[PDB]
């Protein structure tokens, strides 16, 4: 039981949690994701070529 | 084969090129179809040319 | 007039006169013993001499820099040539080499 | 939401964006909807873009900062607003004149 409690609490202790965030694209062609510390707001992108 | 001179008895089918894009008027170049710094924390998966 | 040779206090130069006010605002704190300047570094000098090192103490506050140029400061150290002995200053301003 | 990015670009966290001589630089902020200007005081290890970002974000003052990678081995700095013209900002560095030039 103690090991289970340690698991849960250890997971919770990280501060990244308090910087959580979620993001969405205006177009399907591009997929997006976020990690800790991602700045909230809105952005605009241009595409000129895909890598080869 | 020789990249510098493109010589050799081999044959180039698909040239090598880098991903090229722009963000809010900020020109950017990356070496693959995944980026993790523009902005920091945000991540993109690119498969097409789209504007704005 | 303070005779530090044995701590004996006499009238200032023998001037036979009480002063009008006399005591400055810079003297308004009491004392029971003669004093020695913290800058005299008597403690550090004695400690280094007892260690057998020419500790005519000169003190500086240390700063450290990495390849970043990022800088962070330490405390006071005795600049014995380039052999910096770690040192500390007490609440009274006296200096003592860390031991 | 308004945001601003620097015109110049740099490479490393080691970049001494400020004047090493100045003891502790101060950054002042103002907004039409802001109550009082914000101040940021620093040690002599806050010359970096990363230091600026950490200060701004950890201040928890509603204004955030973020770094962008221009190219390989090149960076830029970006600011955050909270939407609405009320949050429009004015910025002034009361310390290093170099940072004054960079950010004014």
């Amino acid at each position: 039981a103690l090991e289970k409690f340690q698991t849960a609490n250890t997971a919770l202790n990280k501060a990244d949690l308090f910087k959580s965030t979620v993001a969405s694209s205006t177009t399907e062609d591009l997929k997006v994701s976020t990690t800790a510390g991602a700045a909230a707001g809105t952005y605009k992108i241009n595409v000129t070529q895909l890598a080869a | 084969y020789d990249s510098t001179t493109n010589t050799g008895n081999m044959q180039e089918l698909v040239k090598a090129e880098n991903a090229k894009l722009n963000v809010n008027g900020i020109d950017i170049e990356r070496q693959s179809n995944t980026v993790t710094d523009a902005p920091q924390g945000i991540t993109l998966t690119l498969t097409k040319k789209v504007t704005d | 007039s303070v005779d530090k040779t044995n701590g004996e206090v006499t009238l200032a130069g023998g001037a036979t006169s009480p002063l009008t006010g006399g005591l400055p605002a810079t003297a308004t704190e009491d004392v029971k013993n003669v004093q020695v300047a913290n800058a005299d570094l008597t403690e550090a000098k004695a400690a280094l001499t007892a260690a057998g090192v020419t500790g005519t103490a000169s003190v500086v506050k240390m700063s450290y820099t990495d390849n970043n140029g990022k800088t962070i400061d330490g405390g006071l150290a005795v600049k014995v040539g380039d052999d910096y002995y770690s040192a500390t200053q007490n609440k009274d301003g006296s200096i003592s080499i860390n031991t | 939401a308004q945001s601003l990015a620097t015109k110049t670009t740099f490479a490393t966290t080691k970049e001494q964006l400020g004047d090493t001589s100045v003891t502790s630089r101060t950054i002042k902020i103002e907004q039409p909807g802001r109550k009082e200007p914000l101040e940021i005081k620093l040690d002599k290890g806050d010359t970096s873009m990363e230091a600026i970002r950490d200060a701004i974000n950890d201040a928890d003052s509603g204004i955030a900062a973020s770094i962008v990678k221009v190219k390989e081995n090149e960076f830029q700095l970006v600011l955050t607003a909270n939407s609405g013209t009320d949050n429009t900002m004015k910025i002034t560095v009361e310390g290093d004149t170099k940072l004054n030039d960079l950010l004014a």
